[PDB]
């Protein structure tokens, strides 16, 4: 009785915090799309339906999105699969050559500038002894002038190699379900209001994460998951300024984006069994790519976020916005992909307002680059193939990424500027509800029973 | 429409209950512990790390007196300096998480004590079957 | 080791623009922030702004906006992935702008924030 | 905004002794950072996160405090310890406390 | 016969505490899971919580967290819902109802209006 | 959490005509046993909610074959072959697959003239 | 398979018993004929529908046996 | 300053002692048996070869009468033609290495004998619980 | 008259190393532990259906 005996218990429901790898699983309709044109189907295992997600009660668990892992190895894995999607593809080492470029056939404005150049150059053939003369079109933002006459070259060709993407593979997202191996569990904060740090009483475990589509957007995170009822703002330390501010706003707001130009491609055989695609002729009106959003929706959503900001910055506070300060071309804008072709599209028509403590649209112009260095690699670049026709796409704008300015010296206006920088902000806007825990069985406890012999 | 007893009997469902009622399920936790061009390497070391963990725990039970019983006893009394809690309150008051954070310092003493106690039990049983 | 070589002192006319380089070496330049900070005598320190060289994402202090400019240059070769060059072009010089300037980098621990500036340049004094 | 105030001003003491610099912030809840600057030299971090010491810092520098009231205590003043000392929170600055050889 | 014999209609003050009863009638109490359904005119129906009759295992909606407390009597076969520190939104119709696991609600009680 | 958007929220329709309610979930509310535990209720104004449809294809024991249900994954459809005065009340799509259970908005059945 | 035996009453015995009787609705075969007449393949194809009932029954029965043995050694 | 009993109780420490005193430790040997871009392949096949060995030995005990006891008995007598050594001398005179090199020829006979003996024990126990 | 190889408009091309041979060697397929391989030892077996031997 009073001689209490210690007894073990194997399989005690209990866990600790840990960090481990994951399990990449999608649906079988990605495998319906055949011949590996979808990336993440070589390694990505097919999912299961009706995944177990059961509630847990009388439970207090502290979460953190900022000291969270699994955004780190996800940022590893996506660039890893990105490089796995290039080793079958083709190099452009024979292409870096002297370019005889000139202005495209257009009524030219002497003061504005056209953004398409007609470049003729020597190129190899199927056979070695035969050289050929071929022309194509390029944007202004990928050639530079070398030195009378005019001769250009590609910008990467002094400093890096270059790889064409295979036109089989697409760049649309598919939902990636992350899962944990046996011996680990994944938790989820089911609370309505959760700024991102501290306890969450409403939690539930899960076996596999929900649908996550991988986007690439330097500002203005697109097609993401949206909040329940309020507009929520999240940060690590709001009084710190250089740390960003994530803004998950409730209602989605539509965007149209297009390039109105009709586009012909042209195959160019580089060598034996090689291929290359280039912008041939442009039929129709030489126009400029752009995007549109609805005026009053943008006004109302900004009213909601200004309503939500003033809890943190004093109730009698003036809040205004500015365009982003500068830096790289792909952080002065938001930078996205549409139909497998990139856009760097000016955002100064949005963040130019002010707010007081009391059928139209918004159009904004874009630019189109072909060669990129996304994630800013050291000698690695990527060509993007020209695609046919006239491209438009419609996306639900989900969140924002902001930065408070360094406002000292007696200021009541606390203006904001949108700046993304790291992609891990975009990713941390998605896995903020989750964390990974390790099961440790074989707990132990006294009770009143002695083993006989 | 699904019933609440099923998600009580689900995996890690009884994490919030008292430990006396959480005793009524261990097999689901035990079962979900086990199993249920470059990437298969990571897959494969995850799987063998899981089974390495499982074999470590099975060996820790195997050197102890109980192998498949999943509910055991022994012959070392509970030191009241470890807990000084009432016997009634521990089974109907606390959860396993806070029990773990209470007894988490008193670790690797009890392990070696179980090893020593049943080693002595092994030599006693050998002596009793040797005299017979 | 971490080496933060600035450039020396210089004298400029009022209303001009000064350009200060800061060559950082000894670490992965693409990974940490660079802050500029100043020292006017009998005024204490005043923060200027910061730059992430990964894209050059900057943020300036409010009461000096429109006047300061920050750029950077990475080292793009597979042989020297370490050294990087930050710049600061400060425009609209006044004789009150006579000060000592520093380019600094934060500490690299896990509990290191961003403003506890571990590594410091040798200081560049400009008199107008 | 966050306003820093350093109380001892100029503190003149003899070497080998202990000394206590004090700083006070307008808004409580965040950490505090201490800098040492000697005469005509490059400054140096002493205390980050209000209790953690930097590299090459002997533990005769002890930082503490809470709320808005923060302490920088030095035991066994070396002569090289006699210098100017700053407190910073995020971008703001105290105006500098001068430790002087009496 | 098979009926959820509920409590009476309660007309209470703000901030008080009250207990709503639900006697199982005509069947085996100790196996059929008891649920509680809030009925306001403004929201319609809401899930309050649930209690296992045999073990007393309860689970509550996040809205009702600390607002409702479920007990059960195996002797009198009667579920009890303690409602504490009442506000005017508690002025509603509370339905006692029962199921078995992986099945539906068959028996529906009277529906007790509690007006604060 | 697994919320239910019930369209419509009130059904005025004459006697003898069919009825169709599309209740759409946020995502898959299927439990691990494969069954999509959605239930449809009828609370008359002044009476208790009598169950119409559980286990969407199935019907309540006693509720006639006039009633029926279909729908999967997200998009769910209560169907009635003919609307009666006995059918009147409020209809409910109800996620019965996980705790916390969620009700829909309800659909007040009435008569349109 | 070792875990399925481990949650059951027998770990290394390779020939076990339990405390759930055989439902005659499962087989309704004579006791003499089953051991001297049929092969394991056709036995498997006979009893192959009645699966995961018997598994959970073994789990339940020896869980009850575990709590009974705990109760008997607790009273002593 | 560290003590000599600890390195007596270390891993493979009792390899030089007599077998009777080496009986006082087996758990350290058992525990250190288990777990404690191209190269991870070699790492991984080494780890799974180790656990394959461990499962083979656990299965050889599992088909025998003892699973986790680590000290067993059986029901086959020792053939004196195998050893013809005194019972006193074997436990206090020889080491396990020379014991292994003595009995190393008489192998796979004793294994099959254990299999046969406890198979017969299994059918006897089945018969005794069948008559009851 | 000028000729070319036929593959050189449409594909790349690889010489075989003259070390490696192309004679067959017998490959014995085997199954891992947990599987077994069966064999129909019947004389007459058109390729579908039961095999007693
Ligand atoms: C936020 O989320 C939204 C929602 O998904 C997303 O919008 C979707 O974007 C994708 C890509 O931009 C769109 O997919 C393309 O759709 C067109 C239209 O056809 C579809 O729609 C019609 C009617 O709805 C259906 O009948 C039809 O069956 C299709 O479903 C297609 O033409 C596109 O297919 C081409 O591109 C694929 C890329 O690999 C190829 O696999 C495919 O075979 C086609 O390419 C071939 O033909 C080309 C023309 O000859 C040729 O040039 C190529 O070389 C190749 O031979 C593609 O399926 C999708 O429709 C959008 N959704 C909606 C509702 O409109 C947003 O993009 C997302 N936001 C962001 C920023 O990503
Ligand atoms: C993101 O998007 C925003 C808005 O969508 C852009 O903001 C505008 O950018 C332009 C230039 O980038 C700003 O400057 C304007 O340039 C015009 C073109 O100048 C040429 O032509 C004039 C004669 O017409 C020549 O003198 C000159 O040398 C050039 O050859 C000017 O015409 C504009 O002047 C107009 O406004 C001023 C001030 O009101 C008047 O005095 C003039 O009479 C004239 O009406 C002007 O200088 C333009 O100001 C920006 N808009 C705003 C609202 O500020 C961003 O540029 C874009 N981001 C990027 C990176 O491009
Ligand atoms: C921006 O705000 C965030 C959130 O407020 C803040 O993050 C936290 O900073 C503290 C720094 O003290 C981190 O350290 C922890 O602090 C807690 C509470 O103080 C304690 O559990 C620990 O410290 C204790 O123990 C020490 C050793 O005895 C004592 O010396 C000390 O005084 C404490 O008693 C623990 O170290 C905490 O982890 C973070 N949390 C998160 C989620 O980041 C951040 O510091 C702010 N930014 C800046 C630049 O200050
Ligand atoms: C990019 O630049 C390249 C530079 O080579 C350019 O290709 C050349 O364009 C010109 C004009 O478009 C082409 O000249 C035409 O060739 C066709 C085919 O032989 C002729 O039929 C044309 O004759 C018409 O125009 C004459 C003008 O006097 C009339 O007299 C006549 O009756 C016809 O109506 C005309 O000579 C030239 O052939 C191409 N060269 C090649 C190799 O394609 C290309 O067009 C530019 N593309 C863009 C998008 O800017
Ligand atoms: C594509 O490749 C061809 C072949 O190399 C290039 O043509 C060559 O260009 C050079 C300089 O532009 C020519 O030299 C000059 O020729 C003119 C005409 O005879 C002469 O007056 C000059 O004094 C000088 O010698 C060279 O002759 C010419 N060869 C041929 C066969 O065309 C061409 O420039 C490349 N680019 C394009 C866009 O075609
Ligand atoms: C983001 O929101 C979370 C809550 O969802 C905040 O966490 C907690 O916030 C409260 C008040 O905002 C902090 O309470 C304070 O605690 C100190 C000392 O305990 C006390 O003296 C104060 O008067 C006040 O009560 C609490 O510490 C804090 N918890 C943690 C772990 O920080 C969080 O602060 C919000 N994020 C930011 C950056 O503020
Ligand atoms: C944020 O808003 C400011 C103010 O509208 C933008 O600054 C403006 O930028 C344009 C582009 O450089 C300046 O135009 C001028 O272009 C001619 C072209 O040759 C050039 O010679 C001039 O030196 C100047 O660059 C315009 O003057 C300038 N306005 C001000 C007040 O500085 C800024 O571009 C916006 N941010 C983004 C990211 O667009
Ligand atoms: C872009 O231009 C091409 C030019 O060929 C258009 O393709 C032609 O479209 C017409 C009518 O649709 C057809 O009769 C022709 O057979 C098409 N030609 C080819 C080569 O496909 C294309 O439709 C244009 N796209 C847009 C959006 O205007
Ligand atoms: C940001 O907003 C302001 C005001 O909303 C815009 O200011 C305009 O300035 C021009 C000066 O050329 C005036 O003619 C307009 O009347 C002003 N607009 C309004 C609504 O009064 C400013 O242009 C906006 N920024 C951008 C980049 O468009
Ligand atoms: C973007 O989000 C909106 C959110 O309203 C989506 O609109 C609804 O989407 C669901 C399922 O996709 C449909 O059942 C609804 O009928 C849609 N509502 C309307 C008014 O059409 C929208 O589909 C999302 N995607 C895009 C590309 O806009
Ligand atoms: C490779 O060469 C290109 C062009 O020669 C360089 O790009 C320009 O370099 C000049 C300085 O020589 C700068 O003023 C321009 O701003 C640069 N333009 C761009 C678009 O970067 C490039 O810097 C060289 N890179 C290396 C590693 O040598
Ligand atoms: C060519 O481009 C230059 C610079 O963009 C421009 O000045 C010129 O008008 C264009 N056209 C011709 C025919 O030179
Ligand atoms: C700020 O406004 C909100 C409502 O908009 C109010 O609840 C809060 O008390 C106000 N804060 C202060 C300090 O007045
Ligand atoms: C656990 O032990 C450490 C030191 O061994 C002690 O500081 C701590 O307070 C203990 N925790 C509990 C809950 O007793
Ligand atoms: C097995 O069960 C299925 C349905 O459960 C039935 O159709 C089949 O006939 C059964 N087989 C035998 C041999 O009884
Ligand atoms: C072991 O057996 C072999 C032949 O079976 C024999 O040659 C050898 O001498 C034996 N060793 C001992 C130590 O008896």
């Amino acid at each position: 009785a009073e001689n209490l005996w210690v007894t073990v218990y194997y399989g005690v429901p209990v866990w600790k915090d840990a960090e481990t790898t994951l399990f990449c699983a999608s649906d079988a309709k990605a495998y319906e799309t055949e011949k590996h044109n979808v990336w993440a189907t070589h390694a990505c295992v097919p999912t299961d339906p009706n995944p177990q997600e059961i509630h847990l009660e009388n439970v207090t668990e502290e979460f953190n999105m900022w000291k969270n892992n699994m955004v780190e190895q996800m940022h590893t894995d996506i660039i890893s699969l990105w490089d796995q999607s290039l080793k079958p593809c083709v190099k452009l080492t024979p292409l870096c050559v002297t370019l005889q470029c000139t202005n495209v056939t257009n009524n030219i404005t002497d003061d504005m500038r056209g953004e398409l150049k007609n470049c003729s150059f020597n190129m190899t053939t199927e056979l070695r002894d035969k050289k050929q003369k071929v022309y194509s079109l390029f944007y202004r933002l990928d050639v530079v002038q070398i030195n009378s006459n005019k001769e250009y070259r590609l910008i990467n060709c002094n400093t890096s190699a270059i790889t064409q993407a295979c036109p089989k593979v697409s760049f649309e997202p598919i939902p990636i379900h992350y899962c944990a191996p046996a011996g680990f569990a994944i938790l989820k904060c089911k609370d309505k209001k959760f700024n991102g740090t501290g306890p969450c009483p409403s939690v539930s475990t899960v076996q596999c994460t929900h649908g996550i589509k991988p986007v690439v957007s330097t500002q203005l995170l697109l097609n993401g998951s949206l909040a329940e009822e309020e507009v929520m703002i999240r940060s690590e330390n709001i009084t710190n300024n250089a740390k960003n501010i994530l803004v998950q706003f409730n209602t989605p707001v539509q965007i149209n984006c297009t390039r109105p130009n009709n586009n012909t491609r042209k195959s160019i055989r580089i060598g034996p069994g090689q291929a290359f695609y280039a912008t041939g002729d442009i039929i129709g009106d030489i126009r400029q790519a752009h995007c549109n959003v609805s005026k009053a929706t943008w006004n109302e959503t900004l009213g909601k976020v200004v309503k939500q900001l003033r809890k943190h910055f004093g109730n009698n506070t003036i809040i205004r916005f500015a365009n982003s300060s500068g830096g790289d071309l792909e952080v002065t804008t938001h930078s996205f992909n549409c139909g497998g072709e990139f856009f760097y599209c000016n955002t100064s028509g949005l963040f130019n307002s002010t707010w007081i403590s009391n059928n139209d649209s918004i159009t904004l112009p874009c630019r189109i680059k072909q060669i990129i260095n996304m994630w800013q690699r050291i000698g690695q670049a990527m060509y993007a193939p020209p695609i046919q026709g006239v491209i438009r796409c419609v996306s639900n704008i989900t969140g924002l990424i902001l930065t408070r300015d360094g406002g000292s010296t007696n200021s009541t206006t606390e203006t904001f500027r949108p700046g993304g920088g790291d992609m891990r902000d975009n990713w941390r806007s998605e896995l903020y509800k989750y964390k990974v825990v390790k099961i440790e069985p074989l707990g132990v406890a006294p009770t009143r029973c002695k083993r006989r012999v | 429409a699904v019933g609440i007893g099923a998600v009580f009997l689900g995996f890690l469902g009884a994490a919030g209950s008292t430990m006396g009622a959480a005793s009524m399920t261990l097999t689901v936790q035990a079962r979900n512990l086990l199993s249920g061009t470059v990437w298969g390497i990571k897959q494969l070391q995850a799987r063998v790390l899981a089974v390495e963990r499982y074999l470590r725990d099975q060996q820790l039970l195997g050197i102890w007196g109980c192998s498949g019983k999943l509910i055991c006893c022994t012959n070392v009394p509970w030191n009241s300096s470890w807990s000084n809690r009432n016997l009634s309150e521990i089974w109907d008051n606390m959860t396993w998480l806070q029990w773990d954070k209470e007894i988490s310092n008193y670790t690797q003493i009890i392990y070696g004590l179980l090893e020593e106690s049943q080693n002595q039990q092994e030599k006693n049983e050998q002596d009793l079957l040797a005299l017979d | 080791q971490v080496q933060l070589v600035q450039s020396g002192a210089v004298i400029k006319t009022p209303g001009s623009s000064v350009k200060i380089s800061c060559r950082a070496s000894g670490y992965n330049f693409r990974d940490y922030s660079i802050h500029w900070v100043r020292l006017i005598p009998d005024k204490g320190f005043e923060w200027i702004g910061w730059i992430k060289p990964l894209w050059g994402a900057v943020s300036y202090a409010r009461q000096l906006q429109g006047r300061v400019s920050m750029t950077r240059q990475l080292s793009q070769d597979p042989d020297d992935p370490d050294w990087g060059v930050a710049y600061m072009e400060f425009s609209g010089l006044t004789p009150a702008d006579t000060a000592e300037y520093f380019c600094v980098r934060r500490g690299s621990c896990d509990y290191c924030g961003d403003f506890p500036w571990q590594y410091w340049g040798q200081g560049t004094v400009v008199v107008v | 905004e966050i306003v820093l105030t350093q109380s001892p001003g100029i503190l003149s003491l003899s070497p080998g002794e202990t000394a206590t610099l004090f700083c006070k912030a307008s808004q409580g809840g965040n950490a505090m950072t201490w800098y040492q600057k000697r005469r005509g030299q490059v400054p140096r971090l002493l205390i980050y996160d209000t209790s953690r010491r930097a590299s090459g810092v002997p533990d005769r520098f002890v930082g503490s405090g809470s709320g808005t009231d923060f302490f920088l205590t030095i035991n066994k003043l070396d002569r090289e310890d006699f210098a100017v000392y700053y407190c910073q929170q995020f971008e703001f600055f105290g105006l500098g406390s001068e430790l002087e050889v009496h | 016969q098979v009926q959820l014999q509920q409590s009476g209609t309660e007309l209470v003050w703000p901030g008080t505490s009250v207990t709503l009863s639900c006697k199982a009638s005509g069947y085996t109490f100790t196996d059929y899971e008891i649920h509680w359904v809030k009925q306001t005119p403004v929201h319609g129906l809401e899930w309050i919580g649930a209690i296992v009759p045999k073990t007393g295992y309860t689970a509550y909606n996040q809205k009702f967290r600390g607002k409702a407390i479920l007990t059960a009597d195996k002797s009198s076969s009667t579920a009890y819902m303690d409602l504490r520190r009442l506000t005017s939104e508690d002025s509603a119709v509370y339905y006692c109802t029962r199921l078995r696991n992986y099945w539906y609600f068959d028996v529906w009680g009277t529906g007790t209006t509690v007006t604060v | 959490d697994f919320l239910m958007a019930q369209t419509p929220l009130s059904l005025p329709v004459s006697l003898g005509d069919q009825a169709s309610i599309s209740c759409r979930s946020s995502q898959s509310i299927v439990y691990s046993d494969g069954n999509t535990y959605l239930e449809w209720y009828l609370q008359r104004p002044g009476q208790s909610p009598k169950l119409l449809i559980y286990k969407v294809s199935n019907r309540f024991s006693g509720v006639p074959d006039r009633f029926s249900g279909s729908g999967s994954g997200t998009d769910f459809t209560l169907r009635i072959s003919r609307v009666e005065a006995e059918d009147l009340g409020i209809y409910y799509c109800f996620q019965g697959s996980h705790v916390p259970y969620t009700f829909g908005g309800g659909t007040k059945l009435e008569i349109k003239r």
